[PDB]
């Protein structure tokens, strides 16, 4: 099945469900049989094993509800959290941002579902995004109860409000993977054309279902989508990021008019370059599963211009080495270090992480010691891939202490993703550096966020953007790679 | 031995072991014992504390050297293990060979500001210290009254038996000859944790293996 | 019962009621006198700060009278009673007088300060005394004591139907031998002083521990 998670090929997944199948542990197989396969071989699973599926029993196991059925009712009965995290970790949340870092809670603390439904209020006084992300928040509290699902959140279904409805449906396709039983209600309409509410609808509604999901009718009812051309960013952001993660571990990739077509219409007009910088976020992700791919090149011929697709260029640089002997791109990796762009060295330095994270016995380096902070930022985001030892905690030592806000509020993140009694005391260290506003609900992120898969690989990469208008917030709560 | 290792056990390791009698008899030694043994070094005394790491989180610290290494550090590193005692509640601190009494008008006020914070003015009954040396008498009294109120025991001239088997053990591969006896190498040696029998049965069988 | 109640009476009456020692008579007391061996010295001290009504105090021990660079005593104490008259006529607890009394000229400058601070009324001279000490061979504060202070009684001593106090305070060992009877080790053993019953936890709690 390692094999498998290397070939990514459909005959290994029968040739083990039938020798699996004939060699009757079982429902452990079935979880990390789901979580070792990819996008690909589970749909190409799902189309064989929904022709023959040998017993009823994989579709029955191996589709859904079976990852999660062991482990919800055995987390909520073998685990006893206690109340005085929410009581106190829970009451010092205020300034109508730690209330934000508070649906961070409300989301990722879920045995005990007392937050959960503490009264009302709490998201009337809270902000738009911040509706976006307490109407997710219940959908991010219901990982399990499909049927508990739709009667929890049928409140914020269709309510007075657009965000409300609209992180309503964000959280109907967070709450599960396989029901696709909620795409009609929001997935029909989907015309405005200019700004009204089936565009943030669009963006849950997009966003969710590609967390839910070569499927083609989705995609042409994306063609609409990206051919209204809203002036907000995560139209496209989870347009590119949605049909991206559909994409994700193709065969050795494509080149066709969809990625073409948005390459096309990203060239149309030179705005906005948050555009340009999230768009070549989907194109390498439809860039990834190549094993011979001479998609770099393709790109490397057709992209050629200035920064902004020749940083999409260097972004299929990133996701096109996604790693093997190669040690070319290594010294070429130390050539083009030096160059004056300070985003190429962002992300084409930032591929570190990914390049080598097996071998991680070389990849401390001197990145730290430069005066190009934004490289201590690399560094400080490829430590947060490991247990935490006591070399990445020492980098963690001097990367803690700093004076610009996001580095200060970029340390408590990969701070946080390397330890999911040594995990309070550098927050107390956090406690003795600040007592911005920006570093006290990250630090609190941090706090409840302490207590080669693309679905952990891709929300991070997509996260570097976090220096910017709080839009960036309403997607930064509803990343599912959080475990 | 059981004896003096389920006191300490019960002792250092209290919030782990058969919660009803903690709170329910309204005993609440949060003081521990302190440990001292001619010998001492930490072989019966690390014999006592290996009870502690079956399941717990341990603490190893043993000798004063890292705080008498520094131009004038002084108790920060035993404020960095109260912190992280602190932070690790249901752990057990063991301090060994402490001979720092025996530049030094500077130790008398380190050893003073360890018997301040082993106190706890200000904190509540968190985490147990486990003093261990190997002369009570170099030791001035300062340490005894607030930090000894418990429990105190006395340990006896050490024991040839356990020394001798690991003399044993560690010269059962080894080739000695009929005129190498084992009561003078035992009967001459004394103060060594264990370690040092080991160290010289490294350096024995080492020295033995250089000629191959 | 009644020594408990010829110490309570001078810690805890003295500031619940102010009134009724002006309007009763000759004057507020003054405190009491606690001498001898130490059997569970220090513990109805703490007993008293549990007591505390209103602010906790500063406790000052013996120890920190005698340090080197002479001259720096005066001015502690002379800071703490400074203390005192800042903080509306503090609590002064002394422990281990003995370590300075029973009279080194740089000693006399502290200890016979010390009755000139004491004995003298300037800061002031009616708060609460008391001394905790263990030998009573100290001469210069058996002949300057009836100057100021007065009742001196037995250190811990009880009546027959006393003990059953420092019993239940003495509750806090490991264990008789289960958690049926706090009575069965609190009246089975009569006739016992105060530090008596300290060799009866230390030796016969000995025989507890040396019973396999």
């Amino acid at each position: 099945l390692r094999l498998a998670l290397m070939l990514n090929d459909m005959e290994l997944v029968e040739d083990i469900f039938t020798s699996c199948k004939d060699v009757v542990m079982l429902g452990r197989h079935g979880v990390f049989l789901e979580l070792s396969e990819d996008v690909e071989e589970y749909e190409d699973l799902t189309e064989i094993m929904s022709n023959v599926q040998l017993n009823s029993n994989f579709l029955a196991l191996a589709r859904e509800l079976d990852i999660m059925e062991p482990k919800v009712p055995d987390d909520i009965y073998k685990t006893h959290l206690e109340n005085n995290r929410f009581g106190g970790s829970g009451s010092q949340v205020d300034s109508a941002r730690m209330n934000l870092a508070s649906s961070f809670v409300n989301g990722f603390v879920n045995q005990d579902k007392l937050l959960t439904d503490d009264g009302n209020k709490w998201l009337y006084k809270n902000k738009d995004h911040g509706m976006l992300s307490a109407a997710a928040s219940l959908g991010m509290i219901l990982l399990w109860d499909v049927d508990g699902g739709l009667t929890q959140i049928d409140k914020y279904l269709y309510s007075s409000e657009d965000y409300i409805k609209s992180g309503a449906l964000l959280a109907c396709g967070i709450v599960n993977s396989g029901v696709r039983n909620e795409c009609d209600p929001a997935l029909a309409l989907l015309s405005d054309y200019v700004l009204h509410n089936s565009n943030t609808m669009r963006l849950g509604s997009i966003f969710g279902l590609g967390l839910a999901y070569n499927r083609e009718d989705v995609l042409t009812l994306l063609l609409p989508v990206m051919g209204d051309s809203k002036s907000s960013m995560e139209v496209a952001g989870v347009t590119a990021l949605a049909c991206g993660m559909i994409a994700v571990g193709s065969c050795n990739g494509d080149v066709t008019s969809t990625i073409l077509q948005t390459i096309m219409e990203k060239s149309e007009t030179e705005l906005k370059d948050t555009y340009a910088r999230w768009l070549p976020l989907g194109l390498g992700l439809n860039h990834l599963g190549k094993g011979e791919a001479i998609e770099a090149i393709l790109a490397a011929l057709e992209v050629v211009s200035e920064p902004f697709r020749s940083f999409a260029n260097t972004l299929v640089d990133v996701c096109a080495y996604a790693g093997s002997g190669n040690v070319l791109k290594v010294q070429q990796l130390l050539h083009i270090c030096s160059e004056h762009f300070d985003s190429k060295e962002k992300e084409e330095d930032k591929d570190k992480k990914e390049k080598k994270d097996k071998d991680k016995k070389e990849a401390p380096a001197d990145m730290g010691a430069h005066q190009g902070v934004a490289v201590l930022g690399i560094a400080l985001i490829a430590m947060g891939e490991e247990i935490g030892a006591e070399m990445a905690l020492r980098t963690f030592g001097h990367l803690l202490r700093y004076g610009e806000p996001t580095l200060r509020r970029a340390v408590p993140l990969a701070l946080a993703l390397i330890s999911v009694s040594h995990d309070a005391d550098p927050e107390v260290s956090y406690n003795s550096i600040f007592a911005a506003r920006l570093a006290a609900m990250l630090r609190q992120l941090a706090q409840y966020h302490a207590k080669k898969g693309t679905l952990t690989l891709c929300p991070y990469h997509s996260d570097r953007q976090l220096m910017s208008q709080v839009a960036v917030a309403g997607l930064l709560t509803v990343l599912v790679s959080f475990l | 031995l059981d004896n003096q290792i389920q006191e300490i056990k019960e002792s250092v390791e209290l919030p782990l072991t058969h919660p009803e009698y903690y709170e329910e008899m309204g005993i609440k030694p949060p003081k521990g014992v302190i440990l001292y043994g001619p010998p001492g070094t930490g072989k019966t005394l690390l014999a006592k504390a290996v009870a502690n790491q079956t399941s717990a989180t341990f603490l190893r610290v043993v000798g004063s050297e890292l705080i008498q290494k520094y131009l004038g550090d002084g108790p920060k590193l035993v404020r960095e293990l109260f912190r992280v005692a602190e932070e690790h509640a249901p752990s057990i601190v063991f301090i060994d060979e402490i001979d720092a009494i025996g530049g030094e008008r500077e130790i008398q006020r380190t050893m003073l500001e360890l018997l301040n914070q082993l106190d706890g003015f200000d904190s509540r009954g968190d985490v147990k210290v486990i003093m261990a040396t190997n002369r009570i008498e170099t030791l001035d009294p300062a340490l005894i009254r607030p930090g000894r109120i418990d429990r105190k025991i006395e340990f006896p001239l050490p024991d040839e038996k356990t020394k001798k088997r690991i003399f044993q053990i560690h010269t059962s591969r080894m080739t000695l000859a009929d005129d190498v006896t084992l009561d003078d190498l035992i009967m001459a040696k004394d103060d060594l944790s264990g370690a040092d029998i080991k160290a010289i049965c490294t350096e024995a069988g080492l020295m033995a293996l250089r000629e191959r | 019962k009644e020594q408990i109640e010829k110490l309570r009476e001078v810690v805890e009456t003295p500031l619940l009621h102010p009134e009724r020692f002006v309007n009763l008579g000759i004057e507020p007391p003054k405190g009491v006198l606690l001498f001898g061996p130490p059997g569970t010295g220090k513990t109805l001290c703490a007993r008293a700060v549990a007591n505390r009504t209103d602010a906790c105090f500063i406790r000052v021990i013996g120890s920190e009278l005698v340090q080197k660079y002479v001259g720096e005593g005066a001015r502690m104490v002379r800071e703490l009673f400074e203390m005192a008259r800042t903080k509306k006529a503090c609590l002064i607890f002394f422990d281990e007088i003995d370590a300075i009394g029973g009279a080194d000229n740089e000693v006399q400058r502290t200890m016979l300060e010390l009755i000139n601070q004491l004995d003298g009324f300037d800061p002031r001279g009616n708060i609460k005394v008391l001394m905790a000490t263990n030998r009573p061979d100290t001469l210069d504060p058996a002949l300057m004591r009836p100057g100021r202070l007065d009742r001196k009684i037995e250190f811990s001593l009880p009546d027959l139907e006393g003990r059953t106090h420092i019993f239940k305070i003495h509750a806090r060992s490991m264990s008789v031998e289960r958690d049926i009877r706090f009575e069965l080790l609190a009246r089975l053993c009569p006739n016992s002083t105060g530090a008596e019953i300290r060799s009866v936890c230390t030796e016969a709690g000995m025989f507890a521990i040396r019973a396999r």
